[PDB]
Order: C-alpha cells, then sequence, then structure tokens
RNA sequence: UCUCUUACUUUUAACCAGUGAAAUUGACCUGCCCGUGAAGAGGCGGGCAUAACACAGCAAGACGAGAAGACCCUAUGGAGCU
RNA sequence: CCUCCGCAUAAGCCUGCGUCAGAUUAAAACACUGAACUGACAAUUAACAGCCCAAUAUCUACAAUCAACCAACAAGUCAUUAUUACCCUCACUGUCAACCCAACACAGGCAUGCUCAUAAGGAAAGGUUAAAAAAAGUAAAAGGAACUCGGCAAAUCUUACCCC
RNA sequence: GCUAAACCUAGCCCCAAACCCACUCCACCUUACUACCAGACAACCUUAGCCAAACCAUUUACCCAAAUAAAGUAUAGGCGAUAGAAAUUGAAACCUGGCGCAAUAGAUAUAGUACCGCAAGGGAAAGAUGAAAAAUUAUAACCAAGCAUAAUAUAGCAAGGACUAACCCCUAUACCUUCUGCAUAAUGAAUUAACUAGAAAUAACUUUGCAAGGAGAGCCAAAGCUAAGACCCCCGAAACCAGACGAGCUACCUAAGAACAGCUAAAAGAGCACACCCGUCUAUGUAGCAAAAUAGUGGGAAGAUUUAUAGGUAGAGGCGACAAACCUA
C-alpha cells in the first residue's frame, strides 16, 4: 500500500498483511532490445523489489527470478506559456526475469483493423463527402475559366 | 478528463475538452466576459428535447426540437431551424458540401409551446401536491411534460446485452452482508485459516 | 486508446469501494471507542504562530528521552504577534476586496437588466 | 545561482547526499557492522489474496440493475443492526446486565486484541 | 479597511472567546484587576492641589509613576517593591552637558528565611526594602499574606502565598502529628485568611499556567458510543414497556 | 530581448463534430441523385407530341 | 495617434430616479422641524469628518485621533508618515512668511 | 633601432552572397579670403567660387564623441585620521 | 593538416544533437537538416560508491622514507583485551548527455588516475582580387647603437663597476 | 500601403456595516516535504538617528483613553527654535455608497511568477473581431514618427515679399536656461505617443445676511458679527542611525587528504629545468576572447610550496609577513 501510515515493528511483533493493497503496475514494451527472460513493468515510487515479487506471486502466479529497479527522471525542461517550467512527473520501471524458463514476447494489440460498420452517425456524413468529391471534380482546362453549370 | 478552466473562459457552441476548442480559445487568451442573465436551476424550465417556438430571427414563428442545451450562456440551437451556411470538406483544391449550421437562441427569444393547441406559452413552475414538480401551463393550464431524451451514456437500457466483465443484475443485488462487530481485516484473516500467535508489543505516540 | 471510459469507471468504482470499507472501518470505531480520526494527534502550535493539526509519528521510546523530538519547537516566542497581525490584516484585505467585487459584479447586472 | 525552485531529490548533491535521502519506499530493515543490510521478514509487506476459483462477480455491473438512493452507513445504523436484536431479546428475558458488556462484543481497552482500532495496528 | 474593535482589546476578545471563557470567574477578576502599586523609587505628593510659586493659583497635581525593569531574577527570588531603573542622567546636574545613561540596580543579599505556616527554611536573594517590610509586619508569613499581588513582584512569592493559603484552608496535619494544638495555635494565628479552597488554587497564577490546569481538568477521554447507544434502547424499550 | 511570434493558425476545417459529442448536423439534402433518368436517345427526334 | 476612431456609447442618464428627485429632502430640517436635529446629523460618510471641514493636515491628525486606535499596521504607518510630511511642509517650506 | 628602407606569406583589406551591432544625432538646401562679433564664423558685412551623384583613402577643422574636470575656488555640504 | 589533447573519477547541472512528425513560420549568427526547437515516445537495471557498528571497564613509548646499514629533527598518517547480550539475511539511492562557474555555443577559471603522442580527439580557408593604412612572421648589399630618456623590440649569447 | 492605429473589462481605490480564518490520504525543524532510538541548551532588556534651531553640543510634535470647547490658555524651554496641558461642558440607537480610475491609470500583480542577486532582498511587461469561428466572409477603408509609390539641379537657420512659373530676384545671426551680455565654438534636446511639477493660515478686498448686537452653546464687538470667493511646486546628492545577510572570491586559522618528471644531487627554505603557482618587460585588444584576455619574454618550482573537501573569525567590526591591502566584479 502507498500513502498509508505503516504499523511500526517491535521486534518479535507480527507479520505485517497489507489486505486491500494500492499499487497499480503497467507492463510496457521496452525501447532496447531486451533477452527472452526479461519482462519489463512500470510501478510507482513507492514499491520496491520484494513488494514487486510478493506482487506477482501472489495474483498472477507469475515465477519472478530476479527483480532490478531503475528511477527514471522525467523532463523538467518544457516551458509553459508564461515561461514557468511544466514537470513531466517521475516514474520507476522494473525489469524482472521469469524463474522456469518461460518467455515473453509483447504482442500486437492494434493489428488488423477489419470493421466495416453501418453508418448514419458518421459514415453517411462520409458518404456525401466522397459522392460531392467524386461528382464535383468534373474541371476541365479547355473551358478557360467560364462555368460548367450553364446548359448554354 | 478533469481539466480546470480558466476563471474568465468562453463558451464556444462546443465542447470545451474539443481540438476546435483549444484552436479557439486556448489558454494564451483573456478577452471581456460575455454578461449573462443568472438563473436559478429551479426556475429553469425547457429542457434538450421539448418542442420549442422561435420569437424573432431570419423566420420567426416556426417550431422545431432543440438538441442541446448550454446553461453557462442561456444558448439552445433549434433543430435545423436558425441556420447559416458553411462549407465542411475544405481543401487548396476543393470545397464543396455546404451544409446547414445552426445558431444559438437566447431563453428570452424561445418560448414554450404546449401540445393541444400548438401555440407559444408561457411557463410556471407549479409544484404538484401529488409529491413531484412538472411545468403547468400559464394561460392554458395543461401540464407540460419533460419530455424523454437519449442521455449522455449513450447507452439504451433495454437493448443492453451483458459482456463478459459486466456482472449480471441478480448477482449485484443479492444480500451478503452480515454487520458484525469485527473489521474486515480479521474476518478476512480468520476466513482465510491464518493464524497469528503473537502479540503487538507497546508503542509510544507523539 | 479504444474506449478510456473503462479506466475512469474502474477508478471512481475502486473509490466507491475504498469508501464503503472506510464508512465500516469508522463506524465500527465510533462505536468501540468513540473517536474519529484514527490517525491520532492533537492541536499545537508551532513557530510560525499559525495553530496546526500535528499528527503523531509512532516512535518507540517516550518523547521525554528522544533526541530528535525535543528540538522541534511547540510554542510562540512573542516576536511573531507582530507577522501574526499583519497576515490577518491581509486576509482581511482580500475578504473585503472580494465582497466590494461582488457588490461591483450585482450593480452592473442590475445595470444592464 | 543554484536551481532554486524545483524540488529536492535524490539526484542533486554529492556522493554522502546521494543514498541518504531515497524516495519514499519503507524500509525493511537496519545496518550491520559489516555495511550489510539485514532483512526482516515480519516487516516486509505480505500481499494476502483470495482465490478466484469460485468467484461470481464482474468489475462492471450490467445497465438494467435498477439504481438506489445513498444512505451512508452511520453508527446507529450498525448498533441497531447488530446489537440492538441481542440485547433487546436478553432484556426480554431479563438476563441483560449493564455491568458486564463484553459478551454484546464491546471491549473496554483495545490493548489485547491484534488489530487495535483507535492506534490502527493494521495497516489497511 | 478598518477592524471593528480597538488593537488593545484584543487580549479580553481572547479572554472572552475560547478556553478562558471556561476559566472561573474570581481568575478572570484578579487578571483584569489591574491595581496601582505602592511607590517604591519615587517620592509621592501629599494633596492633590499644590500652591506653587510665582503664582498663587492652586493647581492639580498627580504622581506618575517609574516603569522598573524586572530581571528574571527578580522572578526566582523575593525583591522588594524594586527592580532596575533604566534612565538617562544629565552630567553635572545641569542640563547644559551631555545626556547619559544610566541604571540603578539594587543591592542584593543572600538571607535564610524561615516560615512558620509551612515549615521549612528558604534561601532567598532578598533585598533589604523585604527585610524591612518583614519586619514592619513582624513575620515572613504576614508579609506574604498580607501585601497583595502587585507589590511582591515575584512569581516565588505569589507560589509561597498560594502554598500558604492552601495550607490554610485545607487544615492540613501540617507540621506533623504528637502536637495538633501546635498545628491549631499557628491556624488560629494567621485565621484573617484563608479564602476557600477551590478559590485557593488559582491564587498567583499566570494565563499559561491556568490555561494548562483548566485543560487538565477537562482532559475526559471520550466516551464510547456504544455505552450512550445500550442507554438510548432501554430508556426506550422501558418506556415502551413501561407504557 | 525575448519574444517570439503569434498565430499559428489552419486553412482546413475537418470532422471534428464527431470527434465526440451529442449534437448531429440536421442536414437539408442528400449527396447525389437516386437513380439517373436516362433521356431516350432519339428525344430531339422525338421532339413533337408523341410517336 | 490619441484619438478614438469610432465614437463612444451614447450615455443615457434618468433625471426622474429615485435620487435625483429626492436630493435635498429632510435637509434644511433644524430650521423647520424645531431644531430636533442638525443638518450635519444627515451626512453620511466616514465617521471621523461628519460635520467638519478642516485642511489636509487636519483630517490626518483627525483620522488619526479618532480612528487610528483601529487602523491596520500599514495603513497606521503610512498616516505617521505623512502627518510628518504634511507638517514639516506646511510649517517650515512654501511662500508668503 | 638607424643611415635608408625593400621583397615575400598570413591575418587584415577591396569586390559577390547571407545574417547583421554600438557610441553619436536641434534642424541643415552643410565652400574660400579679409574684417566683425560673448574677444578663434559654413550661417553676419564685402568680395571670390559654384551642374548633380556615389566608391576608396587622409585626419587640418566641426572650440569632434564616451566621463554634470580628478587641476583651482565656493558651500555656516560630508567623511577618514591625529 | 592539427593535437598543449583525450578517456575515466570527484565536484557541478538536471534530459540539454536518441527515434518519429512539423519543418509554412519559429533559433542555425548562411543553408543542408541540426549542439542556439515544437510536440510525442524510450532510456541510466549493481558486483562500481554511499547508506553502518550492543554495552561496561580496560589496553595502545620504539614513525615514514624499498626500511635492511648509515643518518637525523620540524618528533610523526593507522593495533586490543575481560564479561554479558547476539543466530534473521542482500532492502534503498546515483548510474544519460556534445554538460560546470563567468549575462553567450566566451582564446578565461576547474581537483585526481591513466599512454606523455598517441589505438583517443579535431579543422586555421563562404567565394574572387592582390589597392592604401594596420597586425604577426621570413630574408636582406656596406656600417654595426651612429635611433632612442633609456640596447625598448629583435639577434647573439654576453665582461666589469657602483647604490640599495 | 507596409509598419501600423482604435476598443471595454478584467479588475483596483476610498468609506459604511460587520470582529476573521485555518487536517480528504501521506510527508514537513535532520540537508524541511526524509516512517522508526538515551543529554535532556532555550524568551523576558531606555530605540537610535535624519531633520529644525539657517552651525551645533540641552532641546525638535510621533506616545494609541472617540468629537467641539476651555486653548494654542496656564506652563516648559541655549525662556529659543519650539513643545504644551489640566478643572469643567457635552458626544441621537437602524438604512448595501462614490461631482473614485479604466491596461504607461487603478494594488507590484495575468504575479510576488519569469527574471537578477549565494544570501537578506529587488522585481516587471501584457488582452482587444464577433448573436453564432459547429460563419474564415471580404472587406471596411480615413489619422504620429519611419519608408515606398516618387533620388538629386548653382546660393547658403530652410522662411517671408511676391511674381505667369518651384528654383533664380530683395530681407532675414534656430529655441529654452543661466547671464551686464549667447548665433555664439556655454548648458539641454533624434523624432513620435502617453505620463510628468503652486497643497495652506492670521490679517486684508469684494459680495450676501443681521444690526448694538452677530453667530445652531464655547467666540468677537466704542459698526460690528457670520458665510463665501481669492494665495503660497517637481526631480536630484555624498551622508546618519537601527535591524537583518554574507569567509562558496578574497585575509587568516582549524580537521583529515593530494601533487611535485629528468639532470647535477656538496648536506641544502641548494642550481638548470617539466607539470603547476605568480605576473618583470614588450606587442595586440580597448562596446575586445575577456567588466583585466592573448602571443612572445619571464621568477619560483622538496618547501615560509601549491591545491581539492568541510568548518570558524562580520561592519562602533573580522582579518591583515601595514599594501588604510581584502571582506562576492
Ligand atoms: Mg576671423
Ligand atoms: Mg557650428
Ligand atoms: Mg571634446
Ligand atoms: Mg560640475
Ligand atoms: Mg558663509
Ligand atoms: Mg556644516
Ligand atoms: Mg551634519
Ligand atoms: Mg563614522
Ligand atoms: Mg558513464
Ligand atoms: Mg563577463
Ligand atoms: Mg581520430
Ligand atoms: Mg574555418
Ligand atoms: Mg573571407
Ligand atoms: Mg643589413
Ligand atoms: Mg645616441
Ligand atoms: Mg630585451
Ligand atoms: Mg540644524
Ligand atoms: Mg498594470
Ligand atoms: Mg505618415
Ligand atoms: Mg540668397
Ligand atoms: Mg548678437
Ligand atoms: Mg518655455
Ligand atoms: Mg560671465
Ligand atoms: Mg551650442
Ligand atoms: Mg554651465
Ligand atoms: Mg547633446
Ligand atoms: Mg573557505
Ligand atoms: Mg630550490
Ligand atoms: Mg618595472
Ligand atoms: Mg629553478
Ligand atoms: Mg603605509
Amino acid at each position: 500500500a502507498r500513502n498509508v501510515v505503516y504499523p511500526l515493528y517491535r521486534l518479535g511483533g507480527p507479520q505485517l498483511r497489507v489486505f486491500r493493497t494500492n499499487f497499480f503496475i503497467q507492463l510496457v514494451r521496452p525501447g532496447v532490445a531486451q533477452p527472452e527472460d526479461t519482462v519489463q513493468f512500470r510501478i510507482p515510487m513507492e514499491m520496491t523489489r520484494v513488494d514487486l515479487r510478493n506482487y506477482l506471486e501472489g495474483i498472477y502466479n507469475v515465477p519472478v527470478a530476479a527483480v532490478r529497479t531503475r528511477v527514471q527522471h522525467g523532463s523538467n525542461k518544457r516551458r509553459d506559456h508564461r515561461n514557468v517550467r511544466i514537470k513531466k512527473p517521475d516514474y520507476k520501471v522494473a525489469y524482472v526475469q521469469l524463474a522456469h524458463g518461460q518467455t515473453f514476447t509483447f504482442p500486437d494489440l492494434f493489428p488488423e483493423k477489419d470493421e466495416s460498420p453501418e453508418g448514419s452517425a458518421a459514415d453517411d456524413l462520409y458518404s456525401m463527402l466522397e459522392e460531392e468529391r467524386q461528382q464535383r471534380q468534373s474541371s476541365d482546362p479547355r473551358r478557360g475559366g467560364v462555368p460548367s453549370w450553364f446548359g448554354l | 478528463s478533469k481539466v480546470t478552466l480558466p476563471p474568465h473562459y468562453r463558451y464556444g457552441m462546443s465542447p470545451p475538452g474539443s481540438v476546435a476548442d483549444k484552436r479557439k480559445n486556448p489558454p494564451w487568451i483573456r478577452r471581456r466576459p460575455v454578461v449573462v442573465e443568472p438563473i436559478s436551476d429551479e426556475d429553469w424550465y425547457l429542457f434538450c428535447g421539448d418542442t420549442v417556438e422561435i420569437l424573432e430571427g431570419k423566420d420567426a414563428g416556426k417550431q422545431g426540437k432543440v438538441v442541446q442545451v448550454i446553461r453557462q450562456r442561456n444558448w439552445v440551437v433549434v433543430g435545423g431551424l436558425n441556420t447559416h451556411y458553411r462549407y465542411i470538406g475544405k481543401t487548396m483544391d476543393y470545397r464543396g458540401t455546404m451544409i446547414p449550421s445552426e445558431a444559438p437562441l437566447l431563453h428570452r427569444q424561445v418560448k414554450l409551446v404546449d401540445p393541444m393547441d400548438r401555440k407559444p406559452t408561457e411557463i410556471e413552475w407549479r409544484f404538484t401536491e401529488a409529491g413531484e414538480r412538472v411545468r403547468v401551463s400559464t394561460r392554458s393550464g395543461r401540464i407540460i411534460p419533460k419530455p424523454e431524451f437519449p442521455r449522455a451514456d449513450g447507452i439504451v437500457p433495454e437493448t443492453w446485452i451483458d459482456g463478459p466483465k459486466d456482472t449480471s443484475v441478480e448477482d449485484a443485488l443479492e444480500r451478503t452482508y452480515v454487520p458484525c462487530l469485527k473489521t474486515l481485516q480479521e474476518e478476512v484473516m480468520e476466513a482465510m485459516g491464518i493464524k497469528e500467535t503473537r502479540k503487538y508489543k507497546k508503542v509510544y505516540w507523539y | 486508446m479504444p474506449s478510456p471510459e473503462r479506466l475512469d469507471k474502474v477508478v471512481d468504482s475502486m473509490d466507491a469501494l475504498d469508501k464503503v470499507v472506510q464508512e465500516r472501518e469508522d463506524a465500527l470505531r465510533l462505536l468501540q471507542t468513540g473517536q474519529e480520526r484514527a490517525r491520532p494527534g492533537a492541536w499545537r502550535r508551532d513557530i510560525f504562530g499559525r495553530i496546526i493539526w500535528h499528527k503523531f509519528k509512532q516512535w518507540v521510546i517516550p518523547w521525554h528521552l528522544n533526541k530528535r523530538y525535543n528540538r522541534k519547537r511547540f510554542f510562540a516566542l512573542p516576536y511573531v504577534d507582530h507577522f501574526l497581525r499583519l497576515e490577518r490584516e491581509k486576509r482581511a484585505r482580500i475578504k473585503a476586496r472580494k465582497e466590494n467585487l461582488e457588490r461591483k459584479k450585482a450593480k452592473i447586472l442590475l445595470k444592464k437588466f | 545561482g543554484a536551481d532554486r525552485m524545483s524540488k529536492w531529490t535524490s539526484k542533486r548533491g554529492p556522493r554522502s547526499f546521494r543514498g541518504r535521502k531515497g524516495r519514499g519506499a519503507k524500509g525493511i530493515g537496519f545496518l550491520t557492522s559489516g555495511w550489510r543490510f539485514v532483512q526482516i521478514k515480519e516487516m516486509v509487506p505480505e500481499f494476502v489474496v483470495p482465490d478466484l476459483t469460485g468467484f461470481k462477480l464482474k468489475p462492471y455491473v450490467s445497465y438494467l440493475a435498477p439504481e438506489s438512493e445513498e444512505t451512508p452507513l452511520t453508527a446507529a445504523q450498525l448498533f441497531s443492526e447488530a446489537v440492538a436484536p441481542a440485547i433487546e431479546k436478553d432484556f426480554k428475558d431479563g438476563t441483560f446486565d449493564p455491568d458486564n458488556l463484553e459478551k454484546y462484543g464491546f471491549e473496554p481497552t483495545q490493548e489485547g486484541k491484534l488489530f487495535q482500532l483507535y492506534p490502527r495496528n493494521f495497516l489497511r | 479597511p478598518l477592524h471593528k474593535y480597538p488593537v488593545w482589546l484584543w487580549k479580553r476578545l481572547q479572554l472572552r472567546e475560547g478556553i478562558c471563557s471556561r476559566l472561573p470567574g474570581h481568575y478572570l477578576r484578579s487578571l483584569e484587576e489591574e491595581r496601582t502599586p505602592t511607590p517604591v523609587h519615587y517620592r509621592p505628593h501629599g494633596a492633590k492641589f499644590k500652591i506653587n510659586p510665582k503664582n498663587g493659583q492652586r493647581e492639580r497635581v498627580e504622581d506618575v509613576p517609574i516603569p522598573i525593569y524586572f530581571p528574571p531574577e527578580s522572578q526566582r527570588g523575593l525583591w522588594g517593591g524594586e527592580g532596575w531603573i533604566l534612565g538617562q542622567i544629565y552630567a553635572n546636574n545641569d542640563k547644559l552637558s551631555k545626556r547619559l545613561k544610566k541604571v540603578w540596580k539594587p543591592q542584593l543579599f543572600e538571607r535564610e528565611f524561615y516560615s512558620e505556616i509551612l515549615d521549612k527554611k528558604f534561601t532567598v536573594t532578598v533585598t533589604m526594602r523585604t527585610l524591612d517590610l518583614i519586619d514592619e509586619a513582624y513575620g515572613l508569613d504576614f508579609y506574604i499574606l498580607k501585601a497583595s499581588g502587585e507589590d511582591l513582584c515575584s512569581k516565588f512569592g505569589m507560589d509561597l502565598k498560594r502554598g500558604m493559603l492552601l495550607r490554610l484552608a485545607r487544615q492540613d496535619p501540617q507540621l506533623h502529628p504528637e502536637d495538633p494544638e501546635r498545628r491549631a495555635a499557628i491556624y488560629d494565628k494567621y485565621k484573617e485568611f484563608a479564602i476557600p479552597e477551590e478559590e485557593a488554587e488559582w491564587v498567583g497564577l499566570t494565563l499559561e499556567e491556568a490555561i494548562e490546569k483548566q485543560r487538565l481538568l477537562e482532559e475526559k477521554d471520550p466516551v464510547p458510543l456504544f455505552k450512550i447507544y445500550v442507554a438510548e434502547l432501554i430508556q426506550q424499550l422501558q418506556q415502551q414497556a413501561l407504557s | 530581448t525575448e519574444k517570439e511570434f503569434m498565430q499559428h493558425a489552419r486553412k482546413a476545417g475537418l470532422v471534428i463534430p464527431p470527434e465526440k459529442s451529442d449534437r448531429s448536423i440536421h442536414l437539408a439534402c442528400t449527396a447525389g441523385i437516386f437513380d439517373a433518368y436516362v433521356p431516350p436517345e432519339g428525344d430531339a427526334r422525338i421532339s413533337s407530341l408523341s410517336k | 495617434i490619441g484619438i478614438r476612431l469610432t465614437l463612444p456609447p451614447p450615455k443615457v442618464v434618468d433625471r426622474w430616479n429615485e435620487k435625483r428627485a429626492m436630493f435635498g429632502v429632510y435637509d434644511n430640517i433644524g430650521i423647520l422641524g424645531n431644531f430636533e436635529k442638525h443638518p450635519k446629523e444627515l451626512i453620511r460618510g466616514p465617521i471621523w469628518l461628519r460635520g467638519w471641514k478642516g485642511n489636509e493636515l487636519q483630517r490626518c491628525i483627525r483620522k488619526r485621533k479618532m480612528v487610528g486606535s483601529r487602523m491596520f499596521a500599514d495603513d497606521l504607518h503610512n498616516l505617521n508618515k505623512r502627518i510628518r510630511y504634511l507638517y514639516k511642509h506646511f510649517n517650515r517650506h512654501g511662500k508668503f512668511r
């Protein structure tokens, strides 16, 4: 849990148990080539290695072997319209490696667009757009500038 | 999703989170505020969907259906009635498809219409003694109903199909709560069979 | 993103669940101990003369033999009454300016109509 | 001059300033003589997750479910729903006693049990 | 803008506002007494009208005090009605010379005193005027009980007065047993005194100390709602059953 | 001595009302014609009343 | 260039208002109301200049006397500064001495 | 170094392309000689001269430009030191 | 063709020439498209360095300089025991860059290790002509200080005297 | 016709009335925005000075109890500039306003942000269409300095007299200030737009009103009393005092570190000479690379040497191998 006060552990005291955790992680495709078991996440700043270990071994049952983290510095160079700096927020990314030789490759979520729904609210307007564009593009160079409307 | 607007922000016929609105009035801008009649939220009468009557403009007297209400400047747009013309698909080599686009009308210039005689009519918010509160015509003495309009969720309830990640109706309403003086923590800790035998020692708070 | 309303639906759903369970915990604490505000604290006044709600910090040794807690000063030390008066005068200036501008806006609205 | 406005983080000072600041992670041990970190397993959070095998409940609701008016839970409603049947029953039997209330769930002091409520021994 | 109240009434308004309002009334009266002290460093005029030379007309004359300053060593022990005099001095008692600043500190001694009421020997940093006042009052205890609060000018004298008045009001086993007739003799000797007990606790207390005392009186760890609600339930069910 | 130009605008209207809203444009016409009347080839030859 | 190009919106004034019609009513009351109130007691303004004309320095002296015990700190410092300067101006500088 | 300077290379410099300052500026349609004048004249008197316009050098003049002279004096103006 | 530079560490700054799109404008002292940019996206992963020691008494005279002679003065940079207590283990932060202080893309200032010219690292010339004046160099017939306040600059390598 | 001009409204000011605010979860006195360990140290202090006395040495209204009057009286005062009471009298409870401004004005404010300075602190500028921008249309043009459309024509404070014609003909020593005197080669000004400098008493004059009385208590009076009108500038010093901020440059010191190739080494606060520190002389540069540099030539370079890190000494002072040298250009 984050933004909660932790009960102080007197020596020989009970096990610190968190029940409804407050951590939300984002699996991210890497930006450089990574080996076949490296799985890069994106975690809040108040998370550690062993918290990510127990998080992935309790909820998703994913066998993790080693976990390494680093703190990413967000940029603080963008000037606003009144020359005050806009801070892009820092975050922490974590690279875990699977235990039993299992592999993972980042899927493709966008391919491949195949859809042609019945269109009233948008595609009827697009149909009128393309029909106007196909009808009225009958301009001619031999007329020289006279309007192509009059039957005369 | 939740952006705070500048304190003098003009409303501009578009959603405030659109891209054409950010093109019109960005954070860069400051201009004269349009002084508007303040109207309480109990005497506001017309809603989005009721038949109305334009009192003045290029076509006075015509009826129609309001399709959008803008409370922050007291605006309505009657559907395809008080229009002017603009081209949509616009390029440097071709632009046509001239479309009728509406113009906003103030609440002074728009009066309600009662269904029995189809005439412009003034309205009062006469409270009904049966508990509810509906509008009552002043001159004709007839109740004007609040018209049904498809809500902003975009979902019609009768044609709704439950997906895999939507729980059903008979499970969300089933009373499972047995209220007791235990906390959720020790309740689920005795539920899952977890046992702790050592105590929590004293801790000095200051 | 295909449908971004799902994210806000999940977020305020979980905030509703958090509010429900915190209502349950606060009802239990009120029935068993008769005290709200599960984080324990006290009204104190720090060096700058402001009145603050200091929350306790869950130590292990008592406060009279804490070397770090005995360096923080919860008192007034009377050269700050002048600056407290100046802060009060500035806040009164701001409130009077707001009410006078509201009077002016009402006058302009009644001028136009 | 220096950079006054942007906030003080771990990446700024000298070699002794780095590492002493941290980012706000709850520490889980102490340093001993040989510069070693010693981990204490009672100090690391143990995520207690329940089994979701036979669970029939989804993260969204159907729109066709009816709506309800909000009634926030208060201490009086919890008392009347939890304790008042039992106290009402053994007052009808005349064996209610105002001296001993602990059989109805009332605790005089919170020091005995594991999850004490006012100092909030439990985390979340 | 303007303040509604002047700046010198904010003390009394704070006294009426919050926890100071729930102080007992005699303590607030002893705060807002504001009497003048006895003259120490200046000779007061005889009458209120003083026929003067160079015109035989009677003029009204007041006696202005001296702004005397007490360092905290005067708060630790019994001084007189005196302290330091922060002032300025012309060089040879003529105004056509320089102006120099001069301090008159009193002469301090260390004398041991006895208290017949408290039965304890105190070592005090006393000055000569308190010795003269003790000789004029025939005893240390008579001097501390007789002289009002603005004349002691020390907090230790006020604590001595509070202890003496508590000992007088309680009729405590003061000296020891095996001589209660001596207790009765000393309690009879100081009998034109001894305010009742609940007013005797608040004599000579500064405002911060009385605020702490009143806060310690109403500490009152808040009651559980369980007892209140079972009281409500048993009262409602007795009202239904007796009907 | 730190100032630049303003007014970055564009001259191509687009399909902004379907980016999202709850107001659709009330048209008053259609795209073209439904099915073309093909005239007879000798209508000028049949320019009289009938044939 | 200073001049305005387009002429301004024409300012309409209602001479038969509530105020301008009833201007000066209950003035001149003490002559023909058998002297119960003085016409200086109709004046509604600051508490310190109510029926008192004064100079510029005299107004600030009267303002420090009647009101300055409940002013703001900045305004009290500015008033002390202004009275010091106006003393130094009126009694030392100037013509006609 | 000089009698007594000369040749060569580079930078600099002149022409073409691009970007593109600063001190200064009462207005100038802004010549010479003699005399005059607040005592040293392009602007006054008498003579002389005189189609207009750039480009590259020179520093005799514009009592040339940057510093309300640092030398001298005054102030019932300051300050250091003995 | 140049290298009197460069690679790292420390200090300092905080994303500040990686990819895509805009390059119509906007900074390039000129444009290409990119060190004087606009928006979006991704990186820096510890073993390298910080983050440290349970107490009570007690112990600690023979420098360093290859430490072996010799030889010193300014007299020196490093160590424990006895008793009690002590059985869990690898958490957190930094890791990018053409960069820091001088109003700047400033011939200025910047601590240590490494090869003392190189395996690193860079380009004095936007194009034409060979004007005057100016600056930096090369060479010069005969004389060799005759110039100048003064052998000031340059070239050779240079004696003796006086004052302080 | 380019640069350009113009907008009203955000707001703000002065009063009246009324006493005003401060924990959603977490963090915040250690290097604040840091979850977690044993010396507990702690506040109570005449303001001073500029200025006036034409200097200055006592002296010079600022002090926090409502008005008017007594009264500028008794009094104090290098009896002088000036300071200045008291006894006594009484002081009609309620109304949400402006002969206040409108982007160089009004609070500095769109803002205590950008930016400058280590630090205390200083501290700005600005927007303009529209009923509909989900109307990009064609209009709305017309006006300052600066330019283009459209360079010059012998001669002369730029003009006047004129003439058939602009020049050609006759006359004419720019403005303000300070000066006995300025065209003076004395000062100030490139131009345009906005902003930017006479505030008041006793006593007099005029006009009303009343009259031995005048005046809405107090005061004046041998034609006086009440009321009104009219009349007294701006910017600029070196300085003084009080409280804060600074030893990241430099002066000195403290804690623990680092560096000094090669040769001759006489043993050496030794010699030549690298790196390094300093800057004797010359030349370039002077709005420069640089608010102190570059190139050549130089002194020291195993010691009184140089230097990185942290800390300490602060202005009535610190420090100083005394240069009255340094203490953020
Ligand atoms: Mg001459
Ligand atoms: Mg001239
Ligand atoms: Mg000159
Ligand atoms: Mg001068
Ligand atoms: Mg003189
Ligand atoms: Mg003098
Ligand atoms: Mg002087
Ligand atoms: Mg001095
Ligand atoms: Mg690296
Ligand atoms: Mg510089
Ligand atoms: Mg190379
Ligand atoms: Mg080059
Ligand atoms: Mg060239
Ligand atoms: Mg020769
Ligand atoms: Mg010679
Ligand atoms: Mg030489
Ligand atoms: Mg003087
Ligand atoms: Mg402004
Ligand atoms: Mg013009
Ligand atoms: Mg002529
Ligand atoms: Mg003349
Ligand atoms: Mg003039
Ligand atoms: Mg003269
Ligand atoms: Mg001149
Ligand atoms: Mg002059
Ligand atoms: Mg000039
Ligand atoms: Mg230092
Ligand atoms: Mg040597
Ligand atoms: Mg010399
Ligand atoms: Mg040497
Ligand atoms: Mg000397």
